[PDB]
């Protein structure tokens, strides 16, 4: 499968990896299990005005939107930087609500790149928002039979708002070059105007409640987590792990590294997490790749034979079953994990070749001055079999 | 450089009256660190869905691994072409009476466990090999506390360093066989079997091969031996202290290590994706939305691997050129005496001694390098009996009123005789001529 | 390599004093309305902890949302409100006869109403009692207003120098990020002036202190991290040819 | 101009460390040592020898004994002059000095000009004008186009550098050949056939 | 655009390293061809060759 050919010639080949496929999944979300208030956030009697929009901490929580399903249907549930399907497999270190009420035709203005009175004078979502926006029609709630004239919106402003920057002024806006000194008039403008959400208006003029859930995931301890159920911990097998939304595939081991009191995972030189703090036991688990790079296959040729040898590069012959995790391999692989002809070289551990103390010329260069050859043992040891041998190369 | 205006001489010559057997040292890379790159382990790591994306993306890495395997096989072939040389493994000539020449620090000693000479010891000490020369086990990388090393990162990211087929000790055994054949046969073992010859007289023949007759050696033999020993000791001390053995070899080793470290550190490049952490992409986006970012990462890391392999092929072209040069110098100065000028030393080549060095070979070129010049007056085709006479292996230089036919590169004046000068042509047709002799 | 708003190395930094001259003759209390621009670096050298607050905003009155930081004895109090500040804001440290501090005067603002943000962090006590000697502490802060976030970074260090901002490298750790969405262009420091029984005139007196204001500019910095994630060294690419080569 | 565009687009030509006059001084020193010492200055100190004698030894080194040189000496000199005179004239009008050197110079100039012209390639972006991209799209929507342009121009730079590495490999082969020739053809007399003529 | 190139990757250090190697190799080629000797001999005024 590495060479992509049903016929393999005599030699030594660096097979990439096909031994191990993880069969177990590990989830280690912390001890929160407390239903987060989505009736104290989504089911509030009154939200803020878009100019004076509210913002709140969410604190320790399980964020399961499934509880809201028979409460209201979210017409707008666009999510940025995070897919909705993954929202149940994640933990968030910080979450903010950013709730307000707008007109329907203006919900499309709650987006990173948008222009309009809401997106220029009122809210101005940033360009790297990485949270996501929930919006739903609230004409049943935020509408009085005479029209609800709360939810002020800033109509004029001398400059565009900055991302996430609020602005309460109550000043007087100058259209022309005639000072108002703080009094109203004809060229003088009050910068805020009331929506006027009557119940029987067009759907574009009916109120919509928007919750701009801006959440960030850092190396801090997780604060809000999804509904995912925490499983047990497997500490010697190649598994799929998901600790606080940080998924991966590897072997978890006891580690003696020291983390900061608020550090959840370590990092390698590359952008790979090599250690993670299990948030239930608070232990530190080292993460090792499932794939073991260094396995070379020594073949005399498929037309010649099917017996092969395996060189495991830079490993101890005792550690080979643990290095390649021979428990999860098929028995045909487990034949080459342990045995009698487990000759140890400087290049690595050679299993499947009968090491001989004779010095023949090189046939298949193995490494560290050792060569393999497919020799006729039938004429050697009474009635024996054609077999692979390894030896020190002859100079 | 210094201005050294030499006075052109219409009739005068400068013949050097005293040489300087100098052991120049050159260092030639012979091989580079051969590496293997895992497709999915680098590009994707342990991910089934990233593996599927890399499968449907294309089959670049079969070609990449074919190129890298070609590079590794060529590295082994270069090492065969230079170090392997003569397969007959000649052992050290226990009879060490080499006419004064010592070879004590160039021929290996059985005292230490490794049959590696002391000059080779200094060479192997000077080159750090801080990346792959040392032995690192998987148990070392599995258990660690402080921080994961660079080599552990490379191993866990699909980057492996394949050990050279020829062990350093058997490389030293090749070099010891070459040294034994050179100090017992000299050059005859480069054509057929080794033909034994006492070192002093093959040394005399090596002078014969630079226009300096053997009349020099047996007359100056103790001085020749002591000069060679002093030169070898001086280069030994300079090698011990000047760190000049780094040269090309340390540059090659650092180049390979830096290329591997660049490949590892370039996994943190986003390449336009949301992040370089593949698991953060895979743990925040649905497979459709995640495919765009993972394809950007696949393209970026495939380009990184392609660049790595491209300058690996270019560097292996340079290494193959240097290894062909090393084989040429091995089979023209260790297996013979090159007549090319400045090919195996500044002066007139005498021989060369191969020394194993990390991923390379050190040549101790022994050269003639004459000195102690002396002005004489020279006139060719002396007119005797009305006929021009020309010097057969002579120059026709003059002392005060005394004309001596003299060897080219060594002032050994001799009287004019017909067995040393050949007559041809009427005299007076030749432009600068004068007899008053023979 | 990171492009961001940094305090450029060897920048021109405004030094301000707070000191009483001989026998209470020359009084140095200075609370100028400096410009915030693109965030600031503020360094305080003191023996008694006298630099105890900050004002942030644009118009610095009830016209615009403002920010007050008060690092008084009981706590640190960060209040984003419509602070109608008086003309010459300062804190007055009341000293009790029982060698205790009752530093509650609030001569900083005349009122506050219709406001959004309140914050209190890390219940702790810090003394402002007079200490003989020189400035024993250096406290550094970086103040930013980015993406609706008021960021404060801090570094505390006991140092004994005669004066004038001892030379060295300081990497300021993230202290607190506040979800205050306000516009900030101008700011002024809050010092505390002593009262009680230091001298029977019962006027105003101050202890020796100095504060330093530097301006953040868009530069590129080459930063180095250790395994803890702490910045241990930094290079300002625009400072000089050597730093640009680095 | 082309060179102004290259300079304004980050492509600079570093001058060689050796100026042409230092190259001429090296060549003059080599010529002086060759017409006064011949070849002895390639090993140790230059050893003075009249030119009509080192030419005799150069005859001796091709199997033609010195009895040939002086007995035709004058003619030989004139013939060499005639020979040199011919390359004095043909070189003046055949444009053969271009050869592979003009090819190298044109190759490098064309590579740099190609690198400059690749800045007009869209690479799948809306336009190759980075400022028109940056003056028509917000940072998010401009991320995609500028990343496409970055990938394209990075690939152009990578192709330029890779072809420069291959060109420097062949230039280094020719420079090693030139060093071997000047060490053998100029600092001695090569016995290799068809190496120095 | 500089920020985008910064987060995109760090290729140009590698590219400039390769180009600097090329330039140093050009200087070394010139040194190994032309210089090759450390004695500058001036023209032999005596022209009777
Ligand atoms: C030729 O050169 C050698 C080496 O320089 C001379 O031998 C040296 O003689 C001096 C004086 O006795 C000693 O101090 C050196 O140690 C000797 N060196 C060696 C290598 O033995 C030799 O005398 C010179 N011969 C002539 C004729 O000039
Ligand atoms: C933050 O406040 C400052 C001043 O309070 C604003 O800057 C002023 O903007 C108006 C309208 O564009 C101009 O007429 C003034 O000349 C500006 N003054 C100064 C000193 O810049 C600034 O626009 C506000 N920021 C935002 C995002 O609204
Ligand atoms: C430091 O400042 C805080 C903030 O004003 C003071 O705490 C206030 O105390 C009053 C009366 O005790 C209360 O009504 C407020 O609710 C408190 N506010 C907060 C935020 O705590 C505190 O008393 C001051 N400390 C001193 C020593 O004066
Ligand atoms: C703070 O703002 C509120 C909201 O506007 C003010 O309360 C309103 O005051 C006006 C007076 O012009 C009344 O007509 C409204 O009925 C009030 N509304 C509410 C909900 O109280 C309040 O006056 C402001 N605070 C101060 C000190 O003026
Ligand atoms: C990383 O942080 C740890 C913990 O703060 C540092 O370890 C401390 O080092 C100081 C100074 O040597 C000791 O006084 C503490 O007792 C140590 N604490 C622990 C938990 O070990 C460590 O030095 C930091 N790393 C670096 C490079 O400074
Ligand atoms: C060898 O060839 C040379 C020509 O290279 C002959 O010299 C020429 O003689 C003719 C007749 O006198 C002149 O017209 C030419 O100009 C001469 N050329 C040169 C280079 O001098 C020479 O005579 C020939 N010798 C023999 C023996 O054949
Ligand atoms: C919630 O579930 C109950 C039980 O069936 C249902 O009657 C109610 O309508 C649901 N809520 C909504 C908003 O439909
Ligand atoms: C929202 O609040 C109202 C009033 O308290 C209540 O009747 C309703 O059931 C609440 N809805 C949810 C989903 O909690
Ligand atoms: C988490 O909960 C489990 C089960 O109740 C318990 O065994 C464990 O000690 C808890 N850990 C923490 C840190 O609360
Ligand atoms: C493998 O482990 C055994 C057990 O400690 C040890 O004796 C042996 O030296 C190891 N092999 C190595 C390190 O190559
Ligand atoms: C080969 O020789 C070694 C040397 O002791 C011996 O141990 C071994 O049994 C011999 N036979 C083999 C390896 O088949
Ligand atoms: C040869 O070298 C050895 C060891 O360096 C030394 O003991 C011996 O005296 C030397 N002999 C000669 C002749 O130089
Ligand atoms: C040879 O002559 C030159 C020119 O006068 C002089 O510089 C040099 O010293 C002389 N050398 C000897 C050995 O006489
Ligand atoms: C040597 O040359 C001189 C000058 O021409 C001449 O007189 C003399 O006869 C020549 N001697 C011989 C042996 O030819
Ligand atoms: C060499 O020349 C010197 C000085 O002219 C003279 O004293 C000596 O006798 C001459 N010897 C010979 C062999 O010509
Ligand atoms: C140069 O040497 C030639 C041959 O001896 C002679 O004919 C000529 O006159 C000499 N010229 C001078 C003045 O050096
Ligand atoms: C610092 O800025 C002030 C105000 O412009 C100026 O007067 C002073 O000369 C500056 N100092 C330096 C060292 O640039």
């Amino acid at each position: 499968c590495t060479l992509k050919s049903f016929t393999v010639e005599k030699g030594i080949y660096q097979t990439s990896n096909f031994r191990v496929q993880p069969t177990d999944s590990i989830v280690r979300f912390p001890n929160i299990t407390n239903l987060c208030p989505f009736g104290e956030v989504f089911n509030a009697t009154t939200f803020a005005s878009v100019y004076a929009w509210n913002r709140k901490r969410i604190s320790n929580c399980v964020a399961d939107y499934s509880v809201l399903y028979n409460s209201t249907s979210f017409s707008t549930f666009k999510c940025y930087g995070v897919s909705p399907t993954k929202l149940n497999d994640l933990c968030f270190t910080n979450v903010y609500a950013d709730s307000f009420v707008v007109r329907g035709d203006e919900v499309r203005q709650i987006a990173p790149g948008q222009t309009g009175k809401i997106a220029d004078y009122n809210y101005k979502l940033p360009d790297d928002f990485t949270g996501c926006v929930i919006a739903w029609n609230s004409n049943n709630l935020d509408s009085k039979v005479g029209g609800n004239y709360n939810y002020l919106y800033r109509l004029f402003r001398k400059s565009n708002l900055k991302p996430f920057e609020r602005d309460i002024s109550t000043e007087i806006y100058q259209a022309g070059s005639t000072p108002c000194n703080g009094v109203e008039g004809f060229n003088c403008y009050f910068p805020l105007k009331s929506y006027g959400f009557h119940p029987t208006n067009g759907v574009g003029y009916q109120p919509y409640r928007v919750v701009v859930l801006s959440f960030e995931l850092l190396n801090a301890p997780a604060t809000v987590c999804g509904p995912k159920k925490s499983t047990n911990l497997i500490k010697n097998k190649c598994v799929n792990f998901n600790f606080n939304g940080l998924t991966g595939t590897g072997v978890l081991t006891e580690s003696n590294k020291k983390f900061l009191p608020f550090q959840q995972f370590g990092r390698d030189i590359a952008d790979t997490t090599d250690a993670v703090r299990d948030p239930q036991t608070l232990e530190i688990l080292d993460i090792t790749p499932c794939s073991f790079g260094g396995v070379s296959v020594i073949t005399p040729g498929t037309n010649a034979s099917n017996q092969v040898a395996v060189l495991y590069q830079d490993v101890n012959c005792t550690e080979v079953p643990v290095a390649i995790h021979a428990d999860q391999l098929t028995p045909t692989w487990r034949v080459y994990s342990t045995g009698s002809n487990v000759f140890q070289t400087r290049a690595g551990c050679l299993i499947g070749a009968e090491h001989v103390n004779n010095s023949y010329e090189c046939d298949i260069p193995i490494g560290a001055g050792i060569c393999a050859s497919y020799q006729t043992q039938t004429n050697s040891r009474s009635v024996a079999s054609q077999s692979i041998i390894a030896y020190t190369m002859s100079l | 450089g210094a201005e050294n205006s030499v006075a052109y001489s219409n009739n005068s010559i400068a013949i050097p009256t005293n040489f300087t057997i100098s052991v120049t040292t050159e260092i030639l890379p012979v091989s580079m660190t051969k590496t293997s790159v895992d497709c999915t382990m680098y590009i994707c790591g342990d991910s089934t869905e990233c593996s599927n994306l890399l499968l449907q993306y294309g089959s670049f890495c079969t070609q990449l691994n074919r190129a890298l395997t070609g590079i590794a096989v060529e590295q082994d072939k270069n090492t065969q072409e230079v170090f392997a040389q003569v397969k007959q493994i000649y052992k050290t000539p226990q009879i060490k009476d080499f006419g004064g020449f010592n070879f004590s620090q160039i021929l290996p000693d059985p005292s230490k466990p490794s049959k590696r000479s002391f000059i080779e010891d200094l060479l192997f000490n000077k080159v750090t090999l801080a990346d792959a020369g040392f032995i690192k086990q998987y148990g070392d990388c599995l258990g660690d506390i402080a921080a994961r090393d660079l080599i552990c990162a490379q191993k866990f990211n699909g980057l492996t360093v394949l050990p050279p087929l020829l062990t350093d000790e058997m490389i030293a055994q090749y070099t010891s066989a070459l040294l034994a054949g050179t100090i017992t046969s000299g050059w005859t073992f480069g054509a057929g079997a080794a033909l034994q010859i006492p070192f002093a007289m093959q040394m005399a023949y090596r002078f014969n091969g630079i226009g300096v007759t053997q009349n020099v050696l047996y007359e100056n033999q103790k001085l020749i031996a002591n000069q060679f020993n002093s030169a070898i000791g001086k280069i030994q001390d300079s090698l011990s202290s000047t760190a000049s053995a780094l040269g090309k070899l340390q540059d090659v080793v650092n180049q390979n290590a830096q290329a591997l470290n660049t490949l590892v550190k370039q996994l943190s490049s986003n390449f336009g994706a949301i992040s370089s952490v593949l698991n953060d992409i895979l743990s925040r986006l649905d497979p459709p939305e995640a495919e765009v970012q993972i394809d950007r990462l696949i393209t970026g890391r495939l380009q990184s691997l392609q660049t790595y392999v491209t300058q690996q092929l270019i560097r292996a072209a340079e290494i193959r050129a240097s290894a062909n040069l090393a084989a040429t110098k091995m089979s023209e100065c260790v297996l013979g005496q090159s007549k090319r000028v400045d090919f195996c030393g500044k002066g007139y080549h005498l021989m060369s001694f191969p020394q194993s060095a990390p991923h390379g070979v050190v040549f101790l070129h022994v050269t003639y390098v004459p000195a102690q010049e002396k002005n004489f007056t020279t006139a060719p085709a002396i007119c005797h009996d009305g006929k021009a006479h020309f010097p057969r292996e002579g120059v026709f230089v003059s002392n005060g009123t005394h004309w001596f036919v003299t060897q080219r590169n060594f002032y050994e004046p001799q009287i004019i005789t017909t067995d040393n000068t050949f007559v041809s042509g009427n005299c007076d047709v030749v432009i600068g001529i004068v007899n008053n002799t023979v | 390599l990171s492009q961001g708003y940094f305090l450029p190395f060897y920048s021109n930094i405004s030094w301000y004093y707070a000191l009483t001259k001989t026998n209470g003759a020359e009084k140095r209390v200075d609370n100028p309305i400096l410009d915030f621009k693109d965030g600031i670096y503020f360094a305080a050298t003191e023996k008694s902890n006298i630099v105890r607050g900050w004002i942030f905003g644009t118009t610095l009155d009830n016209t615009s949302q403002s920010l007050l930081i008060v690092n008084n004895a009981t706590n640190v109090i960060i209040k984003v409100c419509n602070f109608q500040f008086c003309y010459d804001p300062y804190l007055s440290g009341y000293f009790h006869n029982n060698k205790t501090w009752s530093t509650r005067e609030f001569a900083v603002y005349s009122s506050y109403a219709n406001c959004t943000f309140e914050y209190v962090s890390k219940p702790f006590m810090l003394d402002i009692s007079g200490k003989s000697g020189l400035f024993d502490t250096l406290r550094e802060f970086v103040f930013r207003n980015v993406d609706g976030y008021f960021k404060i970074y801090s570094k505390y260090s006991p140092v004994n120098v005669n004066s004038n901002l001892p030379s060295g490298f300081s990497a300021l750790e993230p202290l607190v990020e506040l979800p205050a969405g306000i516009n900030i262009t101008r700011f002024r420091t809050l010092l505390t002036i002593h009262r009680g029984d230091p001298m029977p005139n019962n006027g105003w007196t101050v202890f020796s202190a100095a504060y330093y204001v530097g301006y953040l500019a868009p530069r590129t910095f080459m930063l180095k991290y250790n395994e803890n994630g702490t910045i241990t060294d930094a290079v300002d690419c625009s400072l000089d040819p050597l730093s640009e080569a680095k």
